[PDB]
């Protein structure tokens, strides 16, 4: 019902091709918790190993007490809704939600309760009765859910649901799993390519880069501070501001970059920087404002304009120091006639720096 | 191991391909073993091959096999392609469907029917054909006694019944190309037959390179069932081909040992024909 | 779509004239013997018809229809067809479903023995002797059995089984549905289209089957129609019975041919729509 | 080269399916103008007719002075990007840029030359020898662009370009294009199903819904002044609220809404609503904000938060009034523990009103 599922050093093998490195994870009863990280890595290939659609090639894990390795899909008290219409398009919707409970129980089991909650749950009461044929992509996911839901197992499990799914019901859909994990609180394991559905719907979030696992913890932390660039540069509406940087002259006080620029640098305890290390300079485009309502002296840069694109009552500048370009997130409607020089100011309180081997979050 | 935690769990899956292969065993792969046919009965053999080798009737019916196997790659196999092609530039819609349904319809016609269509045809003095050349006075011909006749009325019947249906493949390839090749191509200012040749030809030729190693494949098999039927005495000569030889003295001839030797030497060829075409297919064509 | 340029509208209208004279070469000869069946053996005999009927009289039909063998046959067929297309259906679907998912440990070396039978036979006489000491000539089980499988029937089934999402099949594993009730609950109904290329190749395969027919059938009442078709209409050697129904009767010997190949392609030209009404409905 | 193109009255028919309305549209020269709207409408339909692949059923366009409707695409002096992939995967990429000009050859140093430019603005250069069946989709689409730019026409056409890219890629893309027609500057019309590359891109946008032509104007107008609530619910980064609403005891001064609360109106004259009227009130979640703009002097709306959905530095904040539900972004985090009750603060001046039948915009 609501349970713990430990994750202990799980490894695939395929041919000699080790898939995933014994990626370990432990998850609270209960808990929201997202895998997310770009194609080609081992996030569906985790899910679908605790959904025990493929083998454990070493390692242990398991819900509960109950170690699922050596068992079977239909007792490790889990489902799954897959990324592509798992309903049969022949069967009603009806009998597609109450399809796995019809194999055996009838009459003592009722399933007509089950059905009720479910069906008030995505709120299907017209659809009982319909077929995946004349069904939308979003209703069919919805039924889809009801598949899952009517089965009431222990652990949720998401592959992609949303990413066949057009924009516009993305963002429905996705409102609609926060708000139906509040209403029923059962523990789920969920899978993104997408950062936007990571960072609304998790409790956690762990991050895997291929095969690996890159990190773990709450929203806010992958956000406020990365382990590496690549966690930097995957979270987040815009990318943040990863260009290059050095040290020279002091340590703990100037940073200075490609664009004959230089920024003094919050003391922080705990940074150990070298003087003349190698580094990369990042900045969120938020955390990036133009020549400075307020500020100022030894907080900014210097830049020249490449291009601004209007978004919203937000606006995206694209301005361009060194060799290299930052993007700045403004706010407003005004006018930024591109060509010509701008100063843009840099939070002091929102940098990050990451060295330039050891790839991890230095500052 | 791995192997046996499987087995239980296809157990069912596991079942279904057995029969499958157990038949593949018995019908196919069993009279594999009756290819030591090649000593009568007592073991040899590799003689009557040398006796194979030398006929005066046989060394001409594969001289006829090769020979019917190019006039059927020169007319027949390119005919598909250019329907298909004559079929893609109608416009009009149901015209083309008319069209389709005429065409495709004589490969439903069963082949010992479209041997009797051509005896009913080509009959002296009774035949329409030959009633139709006397009309305009060109007098009359006995068409299947003639050796000189048989091979034109062969493959013209053929691409008769069968080259409407052998062309639906062809029509269904440029079919699954986007349009945005040609409607780029027109923007461009291409002209129809610009197009055939630059993009929908090359496009397809995948498709024409898979079909004509399949074609290859059975080369020398070509018109089994069609002359068997209609090939006369005098036509003999002409018509005879190894795989009709095979047959004549295998069941009818009743000699079975010089026959399946025969059968090896023919089933060897295709055999050895298409991966000479397999591998210059794969190669040059993707 | 958008017409314009000379150097198409000319060569759109001369290949769509083309065509149709192809198609209409391709068409005579269905009218003429449907016309020709139905005229006059005197008719006929000479210089008429060329397309349409003339002296009419509708005889010769009268003698294909109390044909004995002739009915006899087309039964032949009808079972041949029917039940030759499920014996190879039975043979063919489980087989390549199988043959589908790749955790079989043959299916590298299970795929080589029967797609190898493609380009590589046995020949002509060793299949016939292996058909005779396994008992089944002159034998209409044995022409069952003898041709189902096609090794590319199989390897198309497989294909459309494979091209189907493994989502349904692990869906109902989740559920707990194993294997065969997985085949007839839903990648069956899903693989409908691939059903009909199979059900339809196997189906023209039986009955306008010829060759393996003549050859391993022997007791004339087990002859499938092409078969006993050789005979009468191309053959051309006849009873005197049937000489001295010529001259009491006044249809012809050619006359009875059409109407006998017409009585032949009906049930053809039937099936012909229903395989064309089949094919485009989206079919993956 | 650079030229103006001017629709009047276009319309498609196909058997008796009159597709577009005779929608009438003038360009200016070296003008980006973006047609958007939803599906089914005629916004490729009518760029199709632009290009000549479609016949005009109706009413003319013309390119400067050269009436094209009965021209050929050859003659018309217009070059188009498709939505699929347009390059032929046989050939190399140097051999499909050049392709159009091979046609009636004429020289190989002419040629030659072009392609010595197009290479150059997409970086296409190491890419010449390639093939398309080695290439990235973007890649891809940035060859085939480069098959337009190599006819130098008087007109860019765009069909849905970036629709088959993933999103990292179009907002990549988006910015090239922008700034490639900042160095080229030739007249281009472009065609999407998305909001965001409307707002960036054009200097005008035309939104057009089911056929008809909805709205023309700058990317600020329609954003600041719909012309009806499709074309508010259309554009802006979420949707704008649109909740009924009413009038009842004064006019210019109080509107009430279903949730038991009212909101005073600012005077705006030329508006003239009758009280009583029946209207839906519009406001974006960005012109919403919490109870932190101290103490609400205009007496602003009461609520009751649905979810929050933590994105970026931002937040997305679901409140329930009445039966319906309003969405404001909020910057921050912060406690919003759901199933409280919360006080939100609409901005005055960002209101917008647009009656019930009259679907247009009134306020």
């Amino acid at each position: 019902m609501v349970a713990s599922v430990s994750i202990q050093n799980v490894v695939k093998r395929y041919d000699k091709t080790t898939v995933v490195h014994g990626v370990s994870l432990d998850i609270e009863p209960g808990e929201f918790v997202v895998l997310v990280g770009p194609s080609g890595c081992g996030k569906s290939t985790t899910l679908r190993m605790v959904a025990g659609l493929e083998e454990i090639s070493g390692g242990t894990i398991r819900i509960d007490g109950r170690v699922i390795n050596d068992l079977a899909p239909k007792d490790r008290d889990v489902a799954m809704v897959f990324q592509n219409y798992a309903l049969y398009p022949h069967l009603n919707v009806r009998d597609n939600i109450s399809f796995g409970l019809r194999l055996k129980r009838t009459k003592k089991s009722v399933i007509d309760a089950a059905v009720k909650t479910a069906a008030d749950i995505l709120g299907l009461q017209p659809l009982l009765e319909r077929k995946p044929s004349d069904l939308s992509g979003g209703q069919r996911q919805r039924v889809a859910m009801g598949r899952a839901i009517v089965r009431d197992p222990k652990v949720f499990l998401f592959d992609q649901p949303l990413s066949n799914l057009d924009a516009k019901l993305r963002t429905q859909m996705r409102a609609e799993i926060k708000r139906l994990h509040q209403r029923l609180g059962t523990t789920v394991i969920y899978v993104t390519h997408d950062q936007v559905e990571a960072m609304t719907l998790a409790d956690r979030i762990v991050v895997m880069r291929d095969g690996l696992i890159e990190q773990i913890g709450k929203p806010m932390d992958l956000f406020l501070h990365p382990a590496n660039t690549f966690v930097a540069s995957f979270i987040g509406s815009p990318p943040m501001n990863l260009m290059p940087a050095r040290i020279a002259v002091d340590s703990t006080q100037h940073v200075e970059l490609n664009g004959g620029n230089r920024i003094s640098l919050l003391p922080r305890a705990g940074t150990h920087l070298a003087p003349g290390q190698e580094v990369v300079f990042g900045i969120r485009p938020e955390d990036v404002t133009l020549d400075g309502v307020e500020g100022s002296e030894r907080a900014q840069i210097k830049a020249t304009v490449d291009i601004v694109e209007p978004l919203g009552s937000e606006s995206i500048l694209h301005a361009t120091v060194g060799d290299h370009s930052l993007v700045v997130k403004v706010g407003g409607l005004n006018e930024v006639h591109p060509g010509d020089p701008v100063t843009l100011h840099v939070d002091l309180t929102r940098v990050h720096l990451f060295d330039a081997q050891s790839q991890a979050s230095i500052y | 191991e791995r192997l046996w935690k499987d087995i239980k769990r296809d157990w069912l899956l596991y079942a279904m391909l057995l029969p499958t292969i157990i038949w593949f065993l018995i019908f196919l792969y069993k009279p594999m073993i009756g290819l030591q046919m090649a000593f009568k009965q007592p073991w040899i053999g590799f003689d009557h091959f040398v006796t194979l080798f030398q006929s005066e009737q046989f060394i001409r019916a594969i001289k006829n096999t090769l020979t019917l196997s190019g006039l059927s790659l020169l007319f027949g196999f390119p005919m598909p392609i250019l329907l298909a092609l004559m079929i893609n530039e109608v416009y009009s819609k149901g015209y083309r469907k008319a069209v389709q349904t005429i065409v495709y319809l004589p490969h439903f016609i069963s082949i010992v029917i479209v041997a009797g269509l051509v005896v009913t045809f080509l009959s002296p003095s009774t035949g329409v054909v030959n009633n139709m050349l006397s009309w305009i006075g060109l007098d009359r011909v006995y068409f299947l006694t003639q050796p000189e006749w048989f091979r034109p009325i062969y493959i013209s019947s053929n691409i008769w019944k069968e080259a409407g249906f052998d062309s639906i493949v062809y029509l269904a390839a440029i079919m699954s190309i986007n349009p945005a090749l040609y409607e780029s191509a027109q923007v461009d200012g291409a002209t129809r037959w610009q197009m055939i040749t630059r993009i929908t030809l090359p496009c397809i030729v995948p498709t024409i390179a898979v079909l004509l190693v399949i074609r290859l494949g059975h080369i020398l098999e070509v018109g089994f069932e069609y002359i068997i039927l209609l090939y006369q005495p005098t036509t003999y000569e002409t018509a005879d081909v190894i795989s009709t030889y095979i047959y004549r003295l295998g069941l009818q001839g009743a000699r079975y040992d010089i026959a399946t030797a025969a059968g090896i030497f023919n089933a060897v060829v295709a055999l050895v024909i298409v991966l000479f075409a397999n591998h210059m297919s794969r190669r040059i064509t993707k | 779509t958008p017409f314009y340029s000379r150097s198409d509208r000319i060569f759109g209208i001369v290949n769509a004239v083309l065509l149709g004279i192809f198609a209409l070469c391709a068409l005579y000869p269905i009218i003429y013997i449907f016309s020709m069946s139905i005229s006059s053996g005197a008719a006929v005999t000479q210089g008429r018809v060329f397309l349409l009927p003339v002296d009419i009289d509708f005889s010769a039909y009268g003698r294909v229809l109390h044909d004995k063998l002739f009915w006899t046959s087309y039964a032949n067929t009808i079972f041949y067809t029917v039940f030759g297309v499920v014996t190879s259906l039975i043979f063919i679907v489980p087989g390549a479903y199988a043959l589908s998912k790749p955790r079989i440990r043959g299916r590298r070396v299970f795929g080589f023995i029967i797609a190898f039978t493609m380009w590589f036979n046995a020949g002509m006489i060793p299949f016939f002797l292996n058909m005779r000491d396994l008992g089944l000539l002159d034998n209409r089980f044995g022409i069952l059995i003898g041709f189902a499988c096609n090794a590319f029937n199989i390897i198309l089934m497989r294909n459309y089984f494979e091209s189907i999402s493994a989502s349904f099949e692990e869906a109902a594993r989740m559920d707990g549905a194993n294997d065969l009730q997985i085949l007839w609950k839903v990648y069956i109904p899903l693989a409908k289209p691939a059903l009909a290329t199979i059900t339809l190749l196997c189906a023209i395969s039986r009955w306008n089957g010829y060759f393996w027919a003549m050859v391993l059938l022997r007791a004339e009442e087990k002859i499938p129609l092409q078969v006993y078709l050789k005979k009468t209409i191309v053959d051309l050697n006849v009873n005197e019975e049937f000489a001295g129904a010529l001259l009491t009767n006044s249809y012809s010997m050619e006359t009875v041919v059409g109407a006998i190949i017409v009585m032949s392609i009906i049930p053809v030209i039937i099936v012909y729509p229903v395989v064309q009404k089949y094919f485009t409905k989206g079919v993956m």
